[PDB]
RNA sequence: GAAACUGCGAAUGGCUCAUUAAAUCAGUUAUCGUUUAUUUGAUAGUUCCUUUACUACAUGGUAUAACUGUGGUAAUUCUAGAGCUAAUACAUGCUAAUCUCGACCCUUUGGAAGAGAUGUAUUUAUUAGAAAUGUCUUCGGACUCUUUGAUGAUUCAUAAUAACUUUUCGAAUCGCAUGGCCUUGUGCUGGCGAUGGUUCAUUCAAAUUUCUGCCCUAUCAACUUUCGAUGGUAGGAUAGUGGCCUACCAUGGUUUCAACGGGUAACGGGGAAUAAGGGUUCGAUUCCGGAGAGGGAGCCUGAGAAACGGCUACCA
């Protein structure tokens, strides 16, 4: 959890050293709603993740739309292939299509290349991220 | 462009005005105001190509800046004032009230009232928040805040505002069975009573309306505006009843 | 709550002949 | 000359876009403002709308909190000792958000006298190493403000695992 | 120039503000009543 | 004494043990006039925001003077105030001095000393001729004021209402910082004739609603034995006037717990004087016979809780060998039962 | 009522289609990711706090134009020296209140001895934001307890504590008219409007942004990554999200489902022509949106411009 340079918390989240009450360092997590169950590793975890929709400071809405994880080299991202057919009006036929989408992923969620994930909408993570995973399969 | 436009064509101004495609090149464009643009009416537009008191701008001018008209018991000037839906336009000197309501058609109608009826209006809570130093408000579609609302009205609701003073006489909850007016789409202008609120989280909620004909469309939420219960509204209505 | 009643128009056609 | 479009950027295919549009003014960039310890300098910037920025050149104090006790208390800067972006920041001595910084212990130790009157006990009580800085006569503390944006030095004292993490850092 | 309509205006000017408290005042209780009534 | 630069000043300049600090050789000559300078500042109406900070870092700069340096700061404070006379004389206010300047300079000197005891707490210097005396002649003028002043001049009415709350807030705080380590031997009396006694006869209409300064007053001298000999000024004034806030019907159970923590302290804590044995019977005597009624009021349970332990205390000491001492005794704890190992001790 | 200062607008309109091939644009989303002049609706009594040695029956040049007068240049909507004078320009600065309980009387239209409380703006830290089924009573009513709201979703709204600020705001403005109280004072009070001002909402907008949809070319098969390409953390900058930039980290990202490169007499669309239907072609051109003002680059002002009938450099 601290394999970095400066120090990795949740922001305004404040622990008393002299209370002491509970051994556990405090937490907060937050339901992103849309009937999408926040998983327990989230609640009960040790990692911290700003663009986390459970423990960071990013809000899912929009779109929601789920694919098939095809990439998962890099930290903390995966690329997930969505597939669909545009049709053709001239020929009457119809023929497959695909587009290759950059999602965020929670710690709290295990994926390999090969599952099914329902991806929620936020706010721009990075150049090309604008996703982040919230149901995986 | 590089700030905010001061100009509107005729092509590009709102259908329901019915404006004279070839009498000029420019439309009145409406001012900022309580009202959206294309959901607004200029006085200009009322007084000249509905009432037909004035032939055209300046005698629209003069007749403003007599201090004649009042828009929800003001005095107002400004040529393209953007009244809107359920305003109160009263002239004293010819002894008229409108209340502006759109028809079966869809275009505001020329509605006259009394003046008991015109001391009110009607406003749908578009929202519902704490001010500063713990006030609540409510922030209706006209944008009047009223300060210190009754508890009980939540958003989607319609209170009823005595102009006089800008409070909050009574109010009516979004629940089926109310007696409730379309205010856009293709449907607009029909008058009827709740069936089913339809919810979608994250969606637009869409609403199930039954004419008294027992005809039955649906329309999205932010298109509804409740007048009343089923055979008891709270204003008068135009001819037709919003029927078709 | 009723509409206001319908008001008469207050003017009518006058008429008037000459030369 | 700077400006923050994403046009000028390659595509996530790595393909070389060409010039949409000349640059525009609602996409702009400023000059960094390398804060540094000293005898206090502030400009302000007139920015989009009729806000305004302050531009911390130069500033020698701010307020610092003691969260634990619940105080805040304006305290001299001493200097910065270690900063996780840059290590020539804190060569250089540059003020910026998240550094590690040095502060007198004056106020904070005579406000602690005060309240608990010893140099109740178990009040009293605290972490160690705050201690140790306290007889040191400086305290390490993170600055939580943004100084080339709101043009102040406030920040809050390091504890528990955030100070021991920061001393091995050290 | 100290004028006679100089002072009324100022005099005006503390009336209103002094009215506009008083009014709002007013408002408070009688929210806080209506509350009291709900509970 | 420019006002940008101010606040960067002091804690550049002022700071103890700061490179750009004051020379100790060099400390004499100068600071004479930086108290000057900072007193100056600490004049100025606290009306926006800005202004209420600068106050604050006058006062708030004490700590870093010395101690007999900042006496020096309080003996500037209380120099326009003229008290010599007062207690020159057998404590008599003149007329010609009673007037609503007067108490503005009272309510300016009362205001500092209360952010300076904020700021310095326990070890604010208490000395007699720069405070307690210009604090003790301040009351005194407010309640001159008060009794002989007109319903006419309301504002004068109340600006010595002011300075008599602020006046007894300014005084429950230094007995509570410094009163153990200064000594009152010399000013017990006076302070007692002057600002207790002319209140002692309504002390208990006054204060049944919520603790006020002067009743916190009266219970830091209950739980310090050293001070009870204010308990003991005329045939117990003040402690029957605790009592009789007790007695009261109306009575609310904020102020009770708090006096029933004090008169069980008096009890748990003996004396050896005749005094004492007549306070603690008063005490003890007022205390059994309106306790059954506070128990109905009471709301809390550490409330109740304290009862008992003032109800066990008096188990110990052995005063209920006397027979109306353990009838009364009784009488309450069957109206408590109207903790439970306490109660099964004292049974 | 010339001239000038001040305020506002000149960022609208009009013209054209150079450049541009997931770019623009069409439909469809989000701002819980941010600015917003103006319009409309609300919104700010902080009593007090020593030098009161006191302007609020109202403070300064820390100041000038227009104007008087003398002058420079071949020349321009060029201007120099000296002398004046104003503000809704600039810079300063004030003036016996309200609310909680309430002993005691008195039993109400009650009086109040006294214990208490006191704006905004910026920054950070912290905190809150979740068997009374009885008794009496006059038969009513009283006796004890309750005590934030919203979203699908938040560190939301809001409130509280402690300090902080080259730090703001909290009317030193104007027109019309002369009413009411008296202890008869140029005493007290008072009407209808205009223009300003903090914050919130609304309105005209702006900026990014989600998904799907572009002509020809495979005799263009690998491309991007040294000089940011994909992602992570921190900082800087931005009105704000974001490799937008910096530092260090990993080695990533797209592609025979055509990436990348090249051509395009390529602005896109609503539309126009033809056709029986499928289709084919055109669309600079009356409406929506985008870009530009000979070609590149950078900026002042202002809410809004990378403006060009605004400014500065370079090329022709
Ligand atoms: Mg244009
Ligand atoms: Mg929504
Ligand atoms: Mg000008
Ligand atoms: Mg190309
Ligand atoms: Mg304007
Ligand atoms: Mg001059
Ligand atoms: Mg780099
Ligand atoms: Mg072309
Ligand atoms: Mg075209
Ligand atoms: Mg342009
Ligand atoms: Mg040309
Ligand atoms: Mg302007
Ligand atoms: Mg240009
Ligand atoms: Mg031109
Ligand atoms: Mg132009």
């Amino acid at each position: 959890v601290q394999s970095e340079r400066a120090f990795q918390k949740q922001p305004h989240i404040f622990n008393n050293p002299k209370v002491k009450t509970s051994k556990r360092t405090k937490r907060w997590y937050k339901n992103a709603g849309l009937g999408f169950k926040t998983p327990k590793t989230a609640i009960e975890g040790s990692y911290i993740d700003k663009k986390c929709p459970f423990t960071g400071l990013v809000s899912i809405r929009g779109k929601i739309l789920t694919g098939t994880v095809v990439s998962t080299k890099m930290h903390r991202t995966i690329v997930i292939r969505r597939a669909y057919l545009h049709y053709i009006p001239k020929y009457n036929r119809y023929e497959k299509r695909h587009k290759n989408v950059p999602v965020h992923v929670s710690p709290a969620f295990r994926v390999q290349v090969g599952d099914i994930v329902t991806v929620g909408q936020c706010r721009p993570i990075s150049k090309t991220v604008r996703f982040n995973v919230v149901k995986v399969s | 462009a590089r700030g905010p436009k001061k100009h509107l064509k005729r092509l590009a101004a709102p259908h329901h005005w019915l404006l004279d495609k070839l009498s000029g090149c420019y439309a009145p464009r409406p001012s900022a105001g309580p009202h959206k643009l294309r959901e607004s009416l200029p006085l200009i537009v009322f007084l000249r190509n509905r009432l037909k008191y004035a032939l055209n701008g300046r005698e629209v001018k003069a007749i403003l800046m007599q201090r004649h008209v009042k828009v929800d018991g003001k005095v107002r000037t400004d040529t393209t004032y953007p009244a809107g839906f359920m305003d109160v336009i009263t002239l004293d000197a010819t002894n008229e009230n409108f209340r502006l309501v759109y028809d079966v058609k869809g275009r505001f109608a020329v509605h006259r009232i009394t003046d008991e009826e015109a001391s009110y209006k009607l406003g749908k809570v578009k929202k519902v928040q704490l001010g500063k130093k713990g006030v609540p408000y409510v922030v209706t579609h006209d944008g009047r805040t009223i300060r210190y609302p009754d508890p009980n009205i939540k958003v989607n609701d319609t209170v009823k505002i005595d102009l006089a003073s800008g409070k909050i006489t009574d109010f009516i909850k979004f629940d089926a069975g109310k007696l409730v007016y379309v205010t856009g789409g293709r449907n607009l202008g029909r008058i009827g009573t709740i069936v089913h609120k339809e919810r979608h989280d994250g969606g637009f909620d869409l609403v199930h309306i039954k004419d008294s004909l027992d005809n039955t469309f649906v329309t999205r939420l932010n298109n509804v505006f409740v007048i009343g219960e089923q055979g008891k509204p709270y204003i008068s209505l135009p001819k037709g009843k919003g029927i078709k | 709550p009723r509409a206001a009643k319908k008001r008469r128009p207050a003017a009518k056609g006058k008429n008037l002949s000459f030369k | 000359g700077i400006s923050r479009d994403s046009r000028h950027k390659r595509s996530a295919t790595g393909a070389k876009r060409a010039q949409f549009r000349k640059k525009r003014k609602f996409e702009l960039g400023r000059q960094p403002a390398n804060t540094k310890i000293g005898a206090k300098r502030i400009h302000s910037v007139r920015t989009r709308g009729g806000n305004k920025k302050y531009r911390a050149l130069r500033i020698e104090t701010g307020n610092f909190s003691w969260a634990s006790e619940g105080i805040s208390k304006k305290t001299r800067i001493a200097g910065v000792v270690y900063h996780p972006s840059n290590n020539e920041l804190v060569r250089t001595n540059t003020l910026t958000k998240a550094a590690i910084v040095q502060i007198d212990a004056t106020p904070f130790r005579q406000w602690f006298e005060a309240h608990y009157g010893q140099t109740r006990a178990a009040s009293a009580k605290i972490e160690s190493s705050v201690e140790s800085q306290f007889s040191a006569g400086r305290l390490y503390a993170c600055i939580s403000s943004r100084p080339g944006q709101s043009g102040r030095c406030d920040g809050y004292i390091l504890e528990g695992e955030e100070l021991a993490f920061y001393l091995r850092r050290l | 120039l100290v004028t006679p309509q100089r002072l009324q205006r100022k005099r005006h000017q503390r009336a209103l503000k002094v009215r506009n408290a008083q009014a709002q005042r007013e408002a408070a209780a009688e929210y806080a009543q209506l509350l009291a009534k709900r509970l | 004494l420019d006002d940008t630069l101010f606040k960067d000043e002091i804690t550049t300049f002022l700071t103890e043990n700061g490179s750009q600090s004051i020379k100790a050789e060099d400390e004499k000559v100068v600071m004479p006039y930086v108290l000057r300078i900072f007193f100056g500042r600490a004049q100025v109406p606290p009306t926006s925001g800005q202004k209420r900070s600068r106050k604050i870092a006058v006062i708030s700069v004490l700590p870093n003077f010395k101690k007999p340096y900042i006496n020096d700061f309080l003996s500037l404070a209380s120099e326009r105030l003229d008290y010599n006379y007062f207690f020159g004389n057998s404590h008599q206010i003149n007329s010609s001095k009673a007037t609503l300047k007067t108490i503005r300079r009272m309510t300016g000197f009362v205001n500092i000393v209360n952010s300076t005891l904020s700021v310095l707490r326990t070890n604010f210097p208490l000395h007699t001729n720069s405070v307690l005396q210009p604090l003790i002649y301040s009351i005194a003028m407010a309640y001159y004021v008060l009794d002989t002043e007109s319903t006419e001049e309301v504002h004068l009415r109340k600006m010595a209402s002011n300075l008599r709350q602020q006046g007894l807030k300014c005084l429950s705080s230094v007995f509570e910082f410094v009163g153990n380590t200064f000594d009152w031997s010399t000013s017990m009396e006076d302070i007692y004739a002057v600002v207790v006694k002319p209140r002692i006869s309504h002390f208990s209409d006054e204060n049944l609603q919520q603790p006020s300064s002067l009743l916190r007053l009266f219970l830091y001298w209950a739980h310090n034995p050293s001070l009870y000999q204010f308990l003991y000024y005329d045939e117990f004034a003040t402690a029957t006037a605790l009592m009789d806030t007790i007695s009261n019907q109306h009575v609310k159970e904020a102020v009770i717990g708090p006096i029933i923590e004090a008169a069980d302290s008096i009890i748990r804590n003996p004396v050896n004087d005749d005094h004492y044995v007549d306070l603690v019977t008063l005490i003890c005597t007022s205390c059994l016979k309106i306790l059954p009624s506070l128990y109905v009021k009471l709301s809390d349970s550490n409330s109740i809780s304290t009862f008992l332990n003032l109800l066990v205390s008096i188990t110990e000491m052995g005063f209920i060998q006397d027979d109306h001492v353990r009838s009364r005794l009784i009488s309450s704890l069957i109206s408590i039962l109207k903790d439970t190992q306490k109660i099964l001790k004292i049974l």
